[PDB]
């Protein structure tokens, strides 16, 4: 159907890969899983219904 | 040109076909049809050995393969041995039959009788075989084929949902949904239900420190507490069924049966 | 024919070997030293006569008018290519490792030879599969321990030819064979690792081999930790190079279909998610209409504990996820979402207390909701997304004071 086996160019130098450039590049993977807080309608409304539970259940 | 048989002898035993087929020994469909009814009587009347019905059914299957009959009768014979085989624990011949049924449904000339029933078997057998790609490749076949009447059939939805429920250890709904299964689906689950119960039991025992023996009994559909304790004895956990007396806040004096699931952790991590 | 005499290869030989690309009007396609009395020499002199014929049959192949049937024509080439590669196999059995990449050039253009045929009912890939299988075994057991001729440097390049074949019609056992055979071979040191194999001389195959491996591990065997590892490495060895005509990554195509599996596999195993503005992540996700919207909301649903947004994201692209072999990954990633939300009623609803009522989680028949909730938490405890224990009596979960909500890193 669609072939990704046909690479446009067969080889390149090692210094051109992304891991050899990963000294000068930043980690592509954010590692803040434990402490990242996101702001969106959902997080806000979740805190809302949760601080309402601690008022109901002091 | 297809081979066509003249044998008017209803019965035939199964032998792996090695030579060029003998048309005097192969039965035409009208005789295969006449023997289907005899076999069906014996089955409904419970007067034949499963070994006997299975031999007769394989001989009927062999005679259809070499006569190249792919019609509504072929589908019936394979569908009936599939069902009977599951009723007798013959998962090997079920799988032989289930595969042939699915390839016969690829034939547009052959109408899909009970297509959704055997889609349900295909999913349950892939759960037994821990073959999740097959499950996903089949849902995808139903989607690409346009089979939305099948996919939003409540029973069919539940059976795919069961596959997922087992993938993530949801014993609470997997065991509730055991009661929603048809006669031969139950037969198929039972081929691995013991181990699944054990897998569920390990999850409970890793996650509580003690639970009522009634709570285990209900969540695992044990119809009596006697069938609950014998299941634990099969796992060498009978000694972890302690007795504790309960004040019930001065409501009543009573004693209940606890299971020390923390002590069971020691014993169940040895087997897996 | 000094390539075969003095054991080297140039572009012209590979250019001669390339039967699909027509050569110029000036022609240098010949074998010298024609005396072929030696039985092994007319192998080289019919290898010649088959090489001339196939390149001739490729201007022949499109020059035709509408005739309607080219079956014999495609079967003339497949058979010529089958017995020519079958005879390159005979020659390369007994020569140094100079000749392995010319053997691989020959093998991958025979895969494209059968690929253009759209019908699979002919099952004409069995010939080349067996051909490539012996071609993969020519190098697999080189019993000359000297590395001047050892063909086990080209082991992994030949594994990717067979992976491509074992995917044409879905076969997941044949893929399972070759991952496991190869695994022991450098654990036993019978072959050198992929970083010291011939693969790093043509690094398309270095990225591809880590795809097939990571993909098999992630989508077929359900070993997510190792399917991530190999897929991640396949992206990390892709070039930081771009086509100038468009300015998007050379290898944009390959890079994105790795990341279809890499992003969800990264979140399940290691709890890792991309830096969206990062050149490589941004370069691929933003330019892929498929991934531009689903994957960013997919990540947000998990990080934030948004079960509805996860379940809607997954229900809306179910066909995509099923087609990409991602169903178990998604189905298991959903329980990461559920545990993050559990972490969020701890941080914001219990003030980080180890004992937490279960009715907090209902605020997002009631006996039944609580039984189901006990069981879904129990399953997460048991597989190591929560270090806690449950009380059915108090209907509460008792988080460990030490390292609850753990995760691999």
């Amino acid at each position: 159907d669609d072939e990704f086996e046909d690479f446009p160019i067969d080889t390149w130098a090692n210094g051109e890969t992304i891991k050899s450039n990963a000294v000068t590049q930043t980690n592509i993977w954010e590692e803040n899983w434990d402490d990242v807080e996101v702001d969106d309608d959902f997080t806000n409304e979740l805190k809302a219904e949760l601080d309402r539970y601690k008022r109901e259940n002091q | 040109i297809h081979v066509v048989g003249r044998c008017q002898t209803l019965e035939k035993s199964y032998l792996r076909l090695t030579s060029e087929p003998n048309p005097d020994l192969i039965r035409p469909p009208n005789i295969l049809q006449k023997m289907y009814c005899l076999l069906m009587d014996k089955y409904q009347s419970k007067t034949a050995t499963y070994t006997y019905l299975c031999d007769q059914f394989k001989s009927m299957r062999q005679d259809l393969r070499v006569q190249m009959i792919e019609n509504s009768f072929t589908i019936k014979v394979y569908q009936t041995h599939a069902r009977i085989a599951l009723e007798n624990g013959d998962l090997g011949e079920f799988n032989q039959c289930q595969n042939r049924i699915m390839a016969l449904f690829e034939n547009p000339t052959i109408p899909k009788k009970s297509y959704s029933e055997f889609i349900c078997y295909s999913v349950l057998y892939s759960m037994l075989t821990e073959d999740y790609p097959s499950i996903s490749h089949l849902k995808l076949k139903l989607i690409d084929d346009g089979s939305s009447e099948i996919l939003e059939d409540e029973h069919v939805k539940m059976i795919f949902e069961l596959s997922d429920m087992k993938l993530v250890g949801n014993y609470h709904y997997f065991m509730k949904n055991y009661l929603k299964l048809h006669k031969f689906e139950k037969c198929l689950i039972n081929s691995f239900l013991n181990l699944e119960k054990l897998i569920f039991l390990t999850i409970i025992c890793k996650s509580y420190n003690q639970v009522n023996l009634d709570f285990v009994k209900s969540e695992f559909n044990f119809n009596s507490i006697e069938e609950t304790t014998n299941f634990l004895n099969e796992q060498n956990l009978t000694e972890f069924i302690l007795n504790k007396q309960i004040t019930d806040s001065n409501g009543k004096s009573s004693n209940i049966k606890i299971l020390n699931t923390k002590g069971c952790r020691v014993q169940l991590i040895q087997n897996y | 024919g000094c390539y075969f005499e003095e054991k080297r290869y140039d572009d012209k030989l590979l250019d001669f070997i390339r039967y699909d690309v027509k050569t110029p009007k000036k022609t240098k396609y010949i074998l010298q030293r024609p005396t072929a009395t030696d039985e092994e020499s007319v192998r080289l002199q019919r290898f010649y006569q088959l090489g001339v014929d196939l390149k001739l049959k490729y201007s022949k192949r499109r020059s035709l008018k509408k005739q309607g049937r080219i079956k014999n024509a495609t079967e003339e080439l497949l058979r010529l290519a089958n017995e020519q590669l079958k005879l390159f196999n005979r020659i390369v059995e007994r020569e140094t490792n100079w000749i392995i990449y010319p053997l691989w050039v020959m093998a991958k253009q025979l895969i494209r030879l059968a690929n253009e045929s759209s019908e699979l009912n002919k099952d004409s890939i069995e010939e080349c599969g067996r051909t490539i299988h012996r071609s993969f075994t020519i190098c697999l057991n080189d019993r000359n321990p000297r590395l001047n001729e050892n063909k086990k440097i080209g082991c992994y390049m030949f594994a990717n030819l067979e992976f491509s074949i074992y995917h044409r019609l879905s076969n997941k056992d044949m893929i399972k064979n070759l991952v496991k055979v190869l695994e022991s071979r450098v654990n036993a040191r019978d072959i050198p690792p992929l970083n010291k194999s011939l693969a790093m001389e043509h690094k398309s195959q270095v990225v591809l081999y880590n795809y097939y491996l990571g993909q098999y591990y992630g989508c077929l065997e359900n070993d997510h930790e190792r399917g991530f590892f190999h897929l991640n490495e396949a992206l990390l060895q892709c070039p930081m190079l771009y086509v100038e005509s468009t300015g998007k990554f050379v290898l944009q195509g390959q890079m994105e279909k790795i990341m279809i599996l890499l992003v969800p596999l990264a979140l399940l195993t290691k709890r890792l998610y991309p830096h969206w503005d990062h050149p490589v992540i941004a370069g691929v996700i933003t330019r892929s209409k498929r991934l531009s919207q689903v994957y960013p909301t997919l990540v947000r649903s998990v990080i934030s504990g948004n079960l509805s947004l996860y379940e809607a994201t997954a229900a809306s692209h179910e066909r995509f996820f099923l087609s990409q072999g991602l169903h178990v990954v998604i189905t298991l990633l959903r329980e990461v979402v559920f545990t993050r939300l559990v972490q969020r009623c701890w941080q914001w609803g219990n003030d980080r207390k180890s004992i937490m009522p279960l009715k907090i989680l209902l605020a997002t028949d009631e006996e039944e909701q609580l039984d189901a909730l006990e069981c879904r938490l129990a399953s997460a405890i048991a597989s190591g997304l929560l270090r806690a224990y449950l009380s059915h009596s108090n209907r509460c979960i008792v988080f460990s004071k030490k390292e609850p909500f753990p995760h691999s890193k």
